[PDB]
């Protein structure tokens, strides 16, 4: 990484994160760094343990994509930009063949 | 400062409490989970609320009562309220030779009477420490020799320092008069004052 | 309904209430004068 | 000006009490793109038969208002199902199912004295169209009160083709994108991601990276 | 703990319910379909609600009552009550030798008295399992010799583990007070506490 | 399931309907234009609302009624309500040899009685089909030979399949008990239960 | 259609208005100027409102009444009513040979009886044109031989076309029900439907 | 136009004012500063509000009153209201030879009676100018020879042009009938009309 | 100005307070601390509020009263009132030769009569300084020969400048009307104005 | 609370009320299409 | 009035209600981090 | 997952009425950076001793809700003092005093 120190501290931290997941948390006193992961022993919540309210919301539009196109500064080239593009046949077999591309950098 | 009652001032019989209302005010955050379990949370303090009602008042009775209330509002003192129904004398003797071990911050007083007190307090009576103005009600009492085990409704508002002395008789509520922002009394054409009510709150 | 008139009589409060949730992150509404 | 039959222009002017029903026809969210199942629903108290299709009742609760300005914008509509059907609940909350590009057509039907559909649209000689678009969103709202009556509402979200305004559909000059390359077992093989099946053997953009 | 009543404390006949309101509180996700069909889903747990009204209480009886209530508020446990209208001892015998086969959920229940109990529990009477504190209500009864088939209005909260024993007499509701936050008592010039009432609510 | 009434259960005379309230619930969207023309729009269905009031209930009457209501709430059945004022027997005979032509979805039933039915239905009576639980009121009736022209208030909730059979006598409302979320009854000190009301709604 | 009343159905004397409220409903853009002047602009159309209250209705009379009302709700037409206090037949004769010259707008109207009518319509009586269903109210009358000059409170909704005939008797209000959405009837133990009332409202 | 009263129309004794309510409506912006000083601001005008109540009305009395009110609502005129309690004749003579100097815009009228008027007006009477319809009350009156110094409650709504003539007797309120948007009267079964109220406002 | 009353105008005995409500209005920043202590800060000025109720007023008495009130509303000055219950002339003499030493703030006040006054002002009586229009209330009195020590409920609004003279008799409250905006008077058929009342409020 | 649903049913009024306080100065919300 | 305090206690709802009317067209409030 | 002692996991599961107190410890706004004075406060009705520190009562009135998303943002909290203490008022409204970087632990 290169951190342009002329940027703000808040924006620099926000840019260091979102590159590996990450979420700075100030709860319970300390600063805790948490990244996305899968566990074989998660905490079991039944709906009867809740307060009775429940809101389900799935925004498949504007958030579900079938293919990704990314770019990066690759030292294989003379530190120029290289594009990584690939599709998924299963995700396009689903969604009735709609063409939706995820753009990343 | 004592609120005028027909104990100290029997010449004004209209100053008696036509009906008192000892209100238990203990605000709590109560939440009912869908699984049928009701859960409570207590943070704030409990304060005894006293509501006094009065009959028609003659000019002299109202003059005395109003002079006392205006003296209260002038000096900013604390009205003391005496409830006759709580003045049953059970424990008699000296409360200076009794010792209370220090460090008691729960909801229970353990005191060694040292055999200097006759009688035993009854459950539901009024109990108070000598160094704090908060008034307690005895919910349970077990005596094993000279050491007494008095249980109180409000959790001890102070941590005993070992110098406190229990007070069983002559207990007064260190109240502060609420509803004094708009306090008035209408004088009828027959010369008697009507519509006088004292909403008092225990300002320890 | 008749809520439009009311909101039009309390616009500055709406602006402040909006800018108070954008300051949670580093966003703020004073960045529109550039554009 | 959507023209209306003169026959309907008399009924809409003489009769005051109009019995209107909205016929909903949404595509089932399915895990794969195979086949095309449709659920037919109505807001009327009894089932309504239109073109031989029985629009069953008892599920739809409310429909939102379709608004269109003179500035390009997504046309959002929201119709709610009861949410206690327990057969519509599983379709929405099913795992591994996507409804990214499932359509929905809603008709505005007027019932006569005899219980039939009053013809309005001249081209079809049937009822008008209220909305036709795509399903983009959804949700269910459970509210269990510990004392009283609880409610549950399943709301489906709808919009037109421009729902994803941050969408760049273009043929970027690259072999990997033009032929839709994807690793299948150990090689980058062209797939159906190409805009045309004849793009799978097009090597036109092969040397575009070093040009 | 036990709520005082003339059965536990016969010396205080002023205690005792002037009127008891046993309400049924089953929250439900009711939905009124446009076609006329009403669909309701039961998710939240059901709980009996008890509203107790007291007659004119003399000062000593109220002292005992509020002492017990303040002990409740202090130690924070549950407050058991015994409704007397359901105290018709219609089933004699000792229920220890009565076995309830394990693995039973729902309204229906099967228990084998093994020729021990005498008396038939008619519909409308109360029922309670030995372990769980929930209180049910028998809606229908049918027996084939020793085996008894009982249908209860609330579904069995916990599945029988083969050791739960029936309790056909002396059933106590594990309740919690709902008037605690602001609970006042008025004293008349006649010398009685008037309008004392409780809004209880079964917990779990 | 039938609601207990003094037809099936005359031994409990307190179970009679002290006052019934047949509520016509047909929600409509009514808009009044400034040109003086009031316009209505109907989408939702019409459901008959029944409200039952009861007098003071003795312990046995209340026990029976409460057992029936708890059985209802346990099995989730449908309470059937019988109104005596609508039990005038006019049409008598067999309703199996009568034929109803299919495809009738309006607000009018044309049926060929085939001369098997004696008498004629009167306007304002209660009419119901044998294959649907919705209850209809006859608003008009014209007989031209054997074919009858019965006009009904609620628009036909079903399209006749040709197998439906008209029902004129013995009509019950397939109601579902509303206000059952908080259902209770206070027991007075004199032993009688008071404050019992059934708000029923026709859940077809 | 016609609302049943003792004139149409004398066999049902229970029908008939116990009390009728004929309200005047003219919406207006009233504005209270700061100088004390009140300015009001009439834009929305005026409509008479009729509130009918019925006496104790026996079951058969209520059956007829609600049968007619449900036929109204079914076929969706208008519901005509005849107020009996305005049924004083003060104008004899046949009004077919009475001509109203065309091109008349506003409150004033001129009609030529051609020496046919006998009787003078005094102020406060009703008036209605043959074609339009609006009902006016005569406020002043002045006749010069055969020609009659009548001033009506609501301005003529439609300009006379030279064929409209006066209707001085049997005037019916073309009304619409406003209690239809929730219309319930209670049956007493005495056997009568009590508190039946209608909130009608003239349409157009 | 004059409102019917038992002065002009004594044949209808039911048209008398059972109770009048002269309401002083002078809207002001009143602000109370924390320093105990209450401050007022007056911008809008003051208008006399008159409320009339009526007893049960026979058909002829109601017919006359309703005809007059409908004539008012037809021509859009101004109802004139006469209060008998303000009809004491003190100042008598000619009001045409009296001169009022111009330029008087305050709250005080200085007029030279020129010795043509006998008697003197009393404080609290009703006073009005001949060129404006607003009604004034005399709050003070000092006479120094022929020039009178009349003080009025409402600030002069007009600036005197020198041609105005004072009016002391026969003063009417140029009111406009409020609550006419929904104006009605229920006719009871005994033939008398009830529930008639006139809320009038001075629309100068 | 002076509010009319039987002392100023004995010819009108209808004037005079049927009932007077002298309310105390001290705004305060009261705060209820979580520990049970109640903290209140006095910032806003205190002001006596006077609610006057009049008996049945005959037309001439009401004419005088509302003439005076409208003169008040016109000239905009303050409206003085004299409460008669505090008119007990308990202090004889002329107070001009009574000096109040300068530089005194707070409730306490010291004044030297120089052997002039006769009579002791008991607690509850009124007190007012010559210059400032505020009205206080004596709460306690103590005299050592000629010097008098008086404690007043409201703190001295202005510090004594050495020239203020005591006013123990004829104390007038400088009040402002609070019912002016909508002040109506009803005239009965008996001939009296009923329910005339005033909500006064001391200004400054 | 249940205020979220309501506001979600009156969004355009909120937008207008916001843009009415930004027009006090030279800011406006139509300058977001560029970004 | 006392509406300011309330709105300051529900700011996120205001933000969402605003962003829900800008998404009608292609505008959104997440385009302020650039500026 | 902030681990909790199993002993507390029994109390939080068996007891229903929980008596909770929030112990506040804020640094005094001082004109200079010299020294570090602390005011210790509590929301409980009686003073609570923790690690020998007496958290006096009677001042704190309410505390806000601490919310944390998965997007970087300032974690705002708001606790209110009575405002009629007249000893906390002067500390806030004092002239020439800055509290730019004064901490607080709750």
């Amino acid at each position: 990484t290169i951190l342009d120190t002329s940027e703000s501290v808040f924006k620099n931290v926000q840019g260091i994160l979102e590159s590996f997941g990450g979420a700075i948390n100030n709860l319970s006193g300390e600063y805790r760094i948490t990244v996305e992961k899968y566990s074989t022993n998660p905490l079991r919540i039944n709906f009867l343990d809740t307060y009775g309210d429940l809101d389900l919301s799935d925004t498949t539009g504007r958030n579900k994509f079938n293919s990704v196109q990314a770019s990066l500064v690759d030292p294989a080239l003379s530190w120029k930009t290289n594009s990584i593009t690939f599709y998924n046949s299963k995700f396009k077999e689903q969604d009735k063949g709609l063409d939706k591309k995820l753009q990343l950098s | 400062m004592r609120l005028p009652d027909p104990y100290t001032n029997p010449e004004y019989p209209g100053l008696g409490f036509e009906s008192v209302n000892l209100v238990d005010n203990d605000p709590m955050i109560r939440d009912e989970l869908p699984n049928g379990k009701v859960k409570e949370v207590k943070i704030s303090a409990q304060y005894w609320g006293i509501n006094i009602s009065y009959p028609e008042l003659f000019p002299d009775e109202y003059a005395f009562l109003d002079s006392r209330l205006l003296e209260y509002k002038r000096t900013g003192d604390y009205l003391d309220v005496l409830l006759p129904q709580y003045e049953a004398f059970r424990v008699r003797g000296d409360t200076k030779s009794v010792t209370i071990p220090a460090g008691q911050k729960g909801s229970q007083i353990i005191l060694n009477t040292n055999g200097t007190l006759t009688g035993q307090p009854k459950a539901g009576d009024l109990f108070k420490l000598s160094t704090h103005p908060k008034v307690y009600k005895i919910t349970n009492f077990s005596s094993s020799g000279n050491v007494w085990n008095i249980s109180l409704y409000p959790d001890l508002f102070i941590t005993t320092t070992g110098s406190e002395k229990p007070v069983f008789n002559g207990i007064l509520f260190r109240t502060k008069l609420m509803n004094g922002d708009s306090f008035g009394s209408t004088l009828n054409n027959n010369g008697t004052y009507s519509g006088i009510s004292l909403s008092l709150r225990e300002s320890l | 309904a008749s809520f439009r008139d009311f909101a039009s009589n309390n616009s500055t409060a709406f602006r402040d209430a909006v800018e108070l949730a954008l300051n949670e992150n580093g966003t703020t509404l004073k960045s529109l004068g550039n554009s | 000006m959507k023209k209306i039959l003169d026959s309907a222009k008399n009924y809409l002017n003489t009769h005051d009490k109009l019995k209107t029903a909205c016929l909903i026809a949404l595509e089932l969210p399915s895990s794969s793109g195979s086949a095309a199942t449709y659920i037919y629903l109505t807001d009327y108290f009894r089932d309504v038969t239109y073109n031989g299709i029985l629009y069953r009742s008892g599920k739809v609760k409310s429909i939102s208002s379709h608004k269109q300005n003179r500035q390009l914008s997504i046309g959002s509509l929201s119709f709610t199902i009861t949410g206690t059907a327990e057969d519509e609940v599983l379709k929405l909350v099913q795992n591994g199912v996507s409804f990214l590009d499932r359509g929905i057509t809603i008709h505005q039907a007027i019932i006569n004295e005899e219980g039939n559909i009053l013809p309005v649209d001249p081209d079809t000689d049937g009822p008008l169209l209220f909305f036709r678009g795509r399903i983009t969103g959804g949700g269910i709202k459970d509210n269990v009160n510990t004392s009283g009556i609880g409610t549950s509402v399943i709301t489906w979200n709808c919009s037109n083709q421009f729902y994803d305004f941050d969408r760049v559909n273009g043929r970027y000059t690259d072999d990997a994108s033009h032929r839709g390359l994807e690793v299948v077992n150990g090689t980058l093989q062209p797939s159906n991601g190409a805009k045309r099946p004849e793009y799978q053997e097009d090597y036109g953009f092969f040397h575009s990276n070093k040009s």
